[PDB]
């Protein structure tokens, strides 16, 4: 497959191995932040010119597997070059528009569920009741308060926990695997989205933000709940008051017995870890890829 | 009748019609006032605010150093920089009387930061000076690029993940005899002795200027427990936001108004420090961080106090250097600062003369030795730190008399109160306040500070009075389209009006008029103006298309060419959303197709967030989620994307690296090779792999097993 | 770290390793690696010894305690402990202290957790303190173990849980940013401070580093160490000289002065087009084919006028090529009678490179580079010339300027887009101020300048973008709604751009503007300095008396503008956020004054006015509208005459402004060296027309407002 061949290629030169071979998975974040980029100062005035151009939009490479190369005005949507680093296929706004009028149609079932939050958002903007403005003095005493309604009160930490238990299975840590009991909303989320096809990276970020507490220092002149804050551009102002009513299987209970034993087998994978036996002591690659001993809880 | 908007100010307060004594509504499109001349112009006033303190030889870099601290006291009003140990140490004692155990608190902190942290920290600055390539790199390739030459000489500390070893690996490089720089042009060899290299570690490239990644560290530690220090001072207007300033600014006037007796009388000072950089010694900040961290780890004491140390005998480098044009042959030629010492002075005006002559004795290898005063940008929370210290030396308890002083200090910029029961005692008061700012090394700019009585004054921009504040540090910011994408783009402009009508006291007809401006900004520049209408672009018949397909317009983005419906009540709901009921079952598919070849997401740090500070915006990804082109030599490092080439493939075979930040003990290419090995057995099993493919990647397994043991 | 420890450990766990390390006087504050290693040996401890008993037989059965724990005590109890245990069962006296005795095979073990190899901590260990009839068992966080003679005395369910809970550990503490310190301070068999020295060059640079009576930073730092405050601060004030002071000198009528403003030969104009001079042909209903692209629209207006003749040079340019400026209008006219008679109009049309036109454009018109040393002997040889730039002095012209564009004209020039529709009743009242703010503003002469900046802007961006290396020409045009409600679209002049290989944000793309015009230059030649205005036709005006004719002229001048200027100048439309930003704040203010929406008040009044202008009678007063006109004027100007002297400028009067305020509220301003904010303010005015108009402005403010 490309990627391990690609692994072959970066291992045959001296300082890409040496790199990998020295470097732990604990470092590998830190190895990403040396960037050779440069970020683009005023990138306004960076989209501004750019808009002028042809192609200033990179696709991917099957995007000309799809999108044919000219509409019916004979304009060109996507040009046979690349990008300055990858295999992204230089494509024009044009191609945005005829993939919205003509693309393939998909059911949007899941996007409500994983967007949970701003559809709430808009249920509560529309339910909602108003009243009389009342301009006089206002005197808004500064607090913090919450600013995502309708959250778990998760720490980060758990929150992390269960978003690796749902959008990564396979990859929990030995924390996870070693745990006792699973969360409930954890069950919940994995039942709900079986079969999604959106990022998985969207999915965990929008899980992060459904399920942690936010706070801010802001000024107030009325309620303080968290549905009062989100509004609060429309209900205070310097000197007016307006008045807002919102509408609105069990892969855990593993012991590690130390580090990979060949005489009991290849690694396995998480996901398949239920078919093992009351005792039967196997090898599995948890965390990051760190390949362990593991059996299951007996004699609880 | 010959118009006159100032005239306005005859029946509207000037505070109340401070936005027309603004001339711009965002960046200027001349962006100028610096060059090689200013540089040696401050390098002069540098020296000169100080000329009467001890000259002395750096035994290392052989610079003349400059040492104003308890020297001469002043006898006239120009700013100086001799300010008395003694004294400062005595600040420093008070504040910490005023303030018991803030000083432990604040190591105590520090402390934690320093253990904690990381080497990529220092990816996170600016434009920094690369002493490897000698020239203004990239943070992040600063860092790579300090960190493979230090490698090539046999220091490796950094590499433990720690800023803390990086420092220790910086110390060690500075202990070298010899440093060794590659540049790959093929290779290239340069060695570089023990002097030269100390004089590029110890510069500060001027473009103000910018430190090396030398220094960085240190800089970060010290300033991460100033700001620790203040945090818990009221008097301190830093780091805080712009919802904590106006709080402070009104606690402050109340306490020294309302608390005055019927007869006793209150001024107020706005004030501005005349340089604040010229006049602050690094001989004082090692002074007031030795008592800061007073009975704390040897360790700790020595990491603090490394940074003004180093910044004791730092040097500037002198810029790109001078132009000659001949009107004869109309001939132009460039002469580099680093000949200006070897070269006559018959090229240039009398002011350059002056200016060439004064600097360079103080010149070593092209860099002039600066070891008095300070650059701003740098220490602006310890300086902070010392005009709330001299603040505090206001209380009654302090002055020994009947007036008393206090207020907020913000680096730079400062609001004094005095009450006295006469004139006189606040003529004293600001006579007292005034000559102990010169003790301790402060110098208040008094054609830029002004006094009247409590009630109006002005701090960092904020206008005060009588109770009404208005903020102007920022005006109103950009109302266009930012320049991520569409769908971004449309978030980040919503969001931006509701957080300024939240905050910065933006009006709602004026929130409308930004919405409608912005939307007209965001049509012209995507091209997505609305489809019925005739205007000519190349994106024109594609939107129209749509336009006359779809059913429901009202559902259509904006960058559809479907209609706004924004205005002051929805500016929190993402436009996707907004919109979600009114959308056609087909063009709602089509734009939320997870499989759509436009859409895109890097690591979660900038996911539905933009950097300009960091603002984080409500997006729904969708086909409008796409990516503008990328825009683009000596170099020590052959292959540039190494370190990304590598982490790329490992997002490949363990996807969560890009959500959450991966731990393991085994290293990565053992763990790539292990999760290549797991997947080929699981796929083949499945059957949809077969025995060819399955034993060709067995094979490049155990090839890269063998490379990796060799 | 000591906080992931509390919230990490058993809490009984804690307070054992609290007191261990309390009875050698070591804080847990200071060195948390030393109590995070004892907390984990203590669990260790207990894990090894928990969930174990002895049964009636002696066997062991996993529920009288099978492990008794011996580092879990005092040092005297532990000896006590062992030294009972050795009597009553015999065994030989350990030489160190034990960790675990345990009962099943009555001998003493001592276990060992190691961040590093468990082999080499396995072989210090034998090497260090096992002597005889010791068991050792070494754990690591990485899931290995070692034992002697391979034998571990607990069940594999045991040393399961032990390694799950070491493997845990080493992931909290890898994913807290600790683990890399953690496993760094062990040593062999103990746990070390962190140690960060000073030595070698750093030594010395810090030894350079100290007041001037000190040698070594050891001396000043035990010099700080002691130091007490004993009235330093006051000796040292009742030393210094009393002539350092801030002597508090009263501003209270007669202390101010105007400001002076420089002395010389007036000064000209310098914005990018023509203001109120401009003269364009119209098309008052644009229903032709091709409709909306520039080029055919500025044919259309052309064609609708008639009285074109030969053109010739009134107001040379004197430091310009007048000929070639001639030659240029010429080569323009030809090609648009060509494109004319071709009937092909293309959408974008190219000038044919030509002397005049390379000329004029600077294309190749730069010094050639060289190096110094190659050309150091010139005797003509001299830095860049940057004297300071010749004073001017102030001229009517700006002020007429600014007058013209404060007054309305006959037809609207902004079509602002839409925006939902409204529900909350602030929503409404906010769309009700705004409507009266764009009918107030929307015939104003400072929105057809922000149309025209904002359209000549984004067509020159577009432009050199599309075409890199041509000489396009660009019609300067812009849209308009008369009165009557037709379209109707201008044509101002032409702009014919140069190359445009563009790749920093401030590198200049060279164009040349010809723009139509009816004002005689001769007039104010001073104006015109940088232009060269041709006699290009005759037009036909309408009066009491009839139709009379008046000379048409073209100004054509040679200009640079950069990506930046280009974005500036398409940005024009916040001119209009800004006035209605202070125009709505003032009605805010009114309004929480009064306790009361004042829309209407304000708008609808006609009858309340602010002093806006002067007049030989005195100081005039206009209406609302006029307000909200004058300030949009003011802020498009700013726009449109932007320099370092006008921020320098604004900034620096903010101050006398601030200071005339509180002398007006009776706050007995004073100042310290108002002489030098003079000199300040001052400094900043030197040649710009609009930063001297502005300081006249003040002028005539201060003179008003201290009567
Ligand atoms: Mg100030």
């Amino acid at each position: 497959m490309e990627r391990i061949k690609e692994l072959r290629d970066l291992m045959s030169q001296s300082r890409t191995r040496e790199i990998l071979t020295k470097t732990t998975v604990d470092h590998m974040a830190i190895i990403k932040k040396y960037t050779s980029g440069r970020q683009e100062k005023n990138p306004a005035l960076r989209m501004k010119w750019m808009m002028a151009m042809k192609y200033p939009i990179t696709a991917d490479k099957r995007i000309m597997e799809m999108i044919p190369e000219r509409n019916e005005q004979r304009q060109t949507l996507w040009s046979k070059t690349n990008d300055a680093g990858s295999d992204r296929v230089m494509v024009s706004p044009l191609a945005v528009t005829w993939w919205n009028r003509n693309g393939p149609t998909t059911s949007t079932v899941h996007y409500p569920k994983v967007y949970k939050t701003y559809f709430e958002k808009v249920e509560r903007l529309k339910h909602g009741t108003f009243g009389p403005v009342h301009f006089r003095n206002q005197v808004k005493i500064r607090r913090r308060v919450d600013i995502n309604p309708g959250h778990a009160d998760l720490s980060a930490k758990e929150a992390q926990d269960v978003i690796m238990e749902v959008v990564f299975p396979n990859e929990v840590g030995a924390r996870i695997l070693t745990s006792e009991s699973q969360l409930t909303i954890t069950k919940e989320k994995k039942k709900e989205l079986q079969d999604c096809k959106i990022a998985p990276l969207m999915v965990a970020y929008m899980l992060e933000r459904e399920l942690v507490r936010k706070t801010r220092f802001l000024p107030v002149a009325g309620g303080t709940s968290s549905v009062y804050i989100e509004v609060l551009h429309l209900t205070q102002g310097t000197c007016w008051e307006q008045m807002y009513t919102p509408g609105g299987a069990v892969l855990r209970g593993f012991l590690i017995l130390g580090k990979e034993n060949k005489r009991y087998g290849p690694a396995l994978s998480i996901n398949e870890l239920s078919n093992l036996a009351k005792g039967e002591k196997a090898n599995v690659l948890i965390g990051q890829g760190d390949v362990v001993l593991v059996m299951k809880r007996k004699r609880d | 009748m010959d118009v006159n908007p100032t005239l306005l100010f005859l029946k509207v307060p000037v505070q109340n019609a401070i936005s027309t004594t603004f001339p711009y509504t965002g960046d200027p499109p001349y962006s100028h006032g610096t060059g090689t001349g200013y540089t040696m112009d401050t390098v002069n006033r540098t020296h000169k605010y100080s000329e009467k303190g001890k000259w002395t030889t750096n035994t290392e870099t052989g610079a003349p150093q400059l040492n104003p601290i308890d020297g001469p006291l002043p006898e006239d009003n120009e700013p100086s920089g001799y300010a008395q140990t003694d004294c400062v140490l005595e600040a420093m004692a008070f504040l910490e009387e005023s303030h018991p155990g803030i000083f432990e608190n604040s190591c105590l902190e520090t402390m934690e930061i320093v253990q904690q942290t990381r080497v990529d920290k220092l990816t996170q600055g600016r434009q920094t000076y690369d002493w490897t390539l000698n020239r203004n790199q990239p943070a992040a390739t600063a860092l790579a690029n300090t960190i493979e030459v230090f490698r090539s000489n046999g220091l490796t500390a950094n590499e433990s993940g720690r800023l803390i070893d990086f420092l220790k690996d910086v110390m060690d490089s500075m202990d070298k005899e010899e440093m060794e720089i590659t540049t790959h042009i093929g290779k290239k060899k340069q060695r570089l002795n023990k002097r030269s290299y100390l004089i590029r570690a110890l510069t500060l490239n001027t473009m103000i200027a910018t430190p090396g990644m030398q220094i960085r560290g240190f800089v970060y530690f010290v300033e991460a427990l100033a700001r620790s220090i203040c945090e818990k001072l009221e008097q301190s207007g830093l780091p805080v936001g712009g919802n904590e300033k106006k709080a402070k600014l009104a606690n402050v006037v109340r306490k020294m108004m309302t608390n005055s007796q019927d007869t006793e009388l209150s001024f107020t000072i706005t004030g501005d420090n005349t340089k604040w950089n010229e006049n602050q010694n690094p001989r004082m900040f090692l002074a007031m961080i030795t008592y800061i961290t007073r009975n704390q780890p040897e360790w700790f004491r020595n990491v603090l106090s490394i940074a003004p140390i180093m910044f004791s005998n730092k040097m500037a480098r002198l810029g790109k250097g001078y132009m000659f044009e001949s009107k004869s042959m109309k001939l132009r030629t460039q002469v580099p600062a680093e000949m200006l010492a070897n070269i006559d002075l018959k090229y240039f005006n009398k002011s350059t003369r002056e200016k060439i002559e004064k600097i360079r004795p103080l010149l070593i290898d092209g860099t002039a030795s600066l070891s008095p005063g300070m650059m701003m940008g740098m220490f602006n929370m310890l300086s902070t730190v010392l005009g709330v210290s001299i603040l505090n030396l206001g209380q009654k308890k302090y002055t020994k008399t009947t007036y008393w002083w206090d207020g907020l200090q913000s680096s730079d910029d400062f609001a004094l109160i005095v009450n006295a029961p006469n004139h006189e005692g606040i003529q004293a008061g600001v006579d007292r306040f005034y000559r102990t700012c010169k003790l301790v090394g402060i110098n208040m700019s008094k054609k830029k500070s002004y006094i009247n009585r409590t009630g109006t004054f002005e701090f960092t921009s904020f206008f005060y009075r009588y109770g009404f504040v208005a903020n102007f540090s920022m005006e109103l910011p950009s109302f266009g389209v930012s320049g991520i994408n569409e769908s971004a783009d449309m978030s980040v402009g919503v969001t931006v009006i509701k957080n300024n009508m939240i905050n910065n006291d933006l009006g709602p007809a004026t929130a409308q008029m930004a919405l409608q401006l912005f939307i007209k900004d965001y049509r012209y520049t995507y091209r997505c103006h609305r489809g019925d209408t005739q205007i000519q672009t190349r994106r024109a018949f594609e939107l129209g298309k749509l336009w006359e397909q779809t059913r429901s317009k009202a559902g259509l983005l904006v960058s559809d060419g479907g209609p706004n419906l924004y205005n002051i009540r929805n500016l929190h709901i993402p436009e996707v959303c907004l919109k979600w009921e009114l959308m056609d079952e087909d063009y709602q598919g089509r734009l939320c197709n997870p499989m759509n070849p436009f859409v895109s997401h890097k690591e979660i740090d900038s996911v539905n967030n933009a950097v300009v500070k960091s603002m984080e915006y409500d997006a729904v990804a969708t086909t409008h989620s796409w990516i503008p082109k990328r825009n683009r030599q000596r170099g020590i490092l052959e292959d540039e994307q190494m370190y990304q080439k590598c982490c790329n493939l490992f997002e490949k075979f363990f996807p969560s690296s890009s959500y959450r930040r991966p731990v393991g003990i085994s290293s990565m290419v053992e763990a790539m090779v292990s999760r290549a090995r797991i997947d080929a057995r699981i796929d083949f099993e499945s059957g949809r792999i077969k025995k060819e493919e399955f034993a060709e990647i067995m094979k490049i397994c155990s090839t890269i097993e063998e490379l990796r043991r060799q | 770290m000591e906080d992931f420890v509390r919230q990490c450990f058993n809490p009984m766990i804690v307070e054992l390793a609290e007191k261990a390390m309390k009875e050698y006087g070591e804080d847990p504050k200071i060195e948390t690696n030393k109590f995070a290693s004892i907390c984990t040996h203590l669990e260790v401890c207990f894990m090894y010894s928990d969930f174990h008993f002895i049964d009636e037989r002696g066997e062991s059965t996993i529920i009288k305690h099978r492990f008794e724990i011996i580092e879990g005590r005092d040092r005297t109890m532990a000896w006590t402990v062992v030294n009972s245990i050795c009597n009553t069962t015999g065994v030989e006296k350990p030489k160190f202290l034990p960790d675990l005795y345990d009962y099943k095979e009555n001998r003493f073990i001592e276990i060992g957790v190691t961040r590093r190899e468990v082999h080499i901590y396995y072989l210090e260990k034998a090497n260090k303190i096992k002597s005889e009839k010791t068991h050792i068992h070494i754990f690591s966080f990485t899931g290995e173990e070692m034992a002697t003679k391979a034998d571990y005395t607990l069940d594999e369910e045991s040393r399961a849980r032990i390694k799950t809970r070491l493997f845990t550990i080493r992931q909290e503490m890898a994913s807290r940013g600790l683990w890399d310190s953690f496993r760094q301070s062990e040593r062999g068999e103990e746990t070390i401070e962190e140690r960060f020295e000073i030595t070698g060059t750093m030594r010395r640079l810090a030894d350079q580093s100290l007041p001037p009576n000190f040698s070594s930073l050891e001396n000043f730092r035990a010099y700080v160490d002691g130091f007490e405050p004993n009235g330093c601060i006051e000796g040292k004030l009742s030393q210094m000289s009393k002539e350092v002071n801030a002597r508090i000198e009263p501003f209270l009528r007669t202390t101010p002065r105007p400001l002076r403003l420089p002395d010389g030969p007036p000064c000209s104009q310098r914005s990018k087009f023509l203001l109120m001079d401009a003269l364009k042909l119209s098309i008052e209903d644009p229903s032709h084919e091709g409709e909306g692209i520039p080029l055919y629209d500025a044919i259309k207006c052309m064609k609708t006028f008639f009285g074109w003749k030969e053109p010739n040079i009134i107001k040379p340019h004197e430091k310009g090529i007048n000929p070639n400026y001639l030659l240029t209008w010429k080569q323009v006219l030809a090609e648009l009678q060509d494109i004319k008679n071709e009937e092909k109009i293309p959408r974008t049309k190219n000038m044919k490179k030509t002397s005049q036109l390379k000329w004029a454009l600077g294309e190749n018109m730069a010094p050639e580079k060289v190096d110094f040393e190659d050309c150091k002997d010139v005797n003509d040889l001299k830095q860049y010339d940057s004297d300071e730039p010749e004073p001017r002095s102030l001229a009517c012209w700006i002020q007429s300027e600014f007058n013209k564009a404060c007054e309305l004209t006959d037809s609207s020039w902004v079509e602002l887009d839409e925006i939902g529709e409204d529900v909350a009743p602030i929503e409404h009242i906010a769309s009700m101020r705004r409507n009266y703010f764009t009918a107030e503003v929307s015939h104003c002469r400072a929105t057809e300048y922000i149309m025209k900046g904002v359209y000549i802007n984004t067509a020159l961006l577009n432009a050199s973008c599309a075409a890199m290396d041509d000489f396009q020409l660009i019609p300067m045009i812009s849209k308009c709604i008369t009165k009557e409600g037709r379209r109707k679209t201008n044509l101002y002049g032409f702009i014919i751009k140069g190359r445009s290989h563009l790749r920093n944000d401030t590198d200049v793309v060279n164009f040349v503007s010809m723009e139509f015009s009816l004002t005689d230059p001769r007039l104010e030649p001073h104006k015109w300095e940088k232009y060269c205005v041709l006699e290009i036709g005759d037009m036909l005006l309408r009066t009491a008396v009839g139709q009379v004719s008046r000379p048409m002229f073209l100004y054509v001048r040679t200009n640079g503008t950069s990506k930046i200027k280009m974005k500036w100048g398409m940005e024009m439309r916040r001119c209009l956020l800004q006035s209605l930003q202070q125009i709505e704040s003032m009605i805010e203010a009114e309004s929480s004054v009064k306790e009361k929406d004042l829309t209407k008040e304000f708008f609808e009044n006609k009858s309340e006015t602010w002093p806006i202008g002067e007049s030989p009678k005195g100081v005039e007063e206009g209406s609302i509208g006029k307000v909200c006109r004058t300030l949009l004027a003011k802020s498009v100007f700013n726009s449109l005459y932007a320099s370092p002297q006008l921020e320098g400028f604004s900034a620096e009067s903010r101050k006398l402004l601030l200071i005339v305020q509180a002398l007006r509220d009776n706050l007995e301003p004073g100042t310290f060296d108002l002489e030098g904010l003079y000199e300040a303010i001052e400094e900043c005015l030197i040649n710009d027309p609009w930063v001297l108009l502005n300081a006249s402005w003040f002028n005539s403010f201060l003179t008003h407002a201290l009567r």
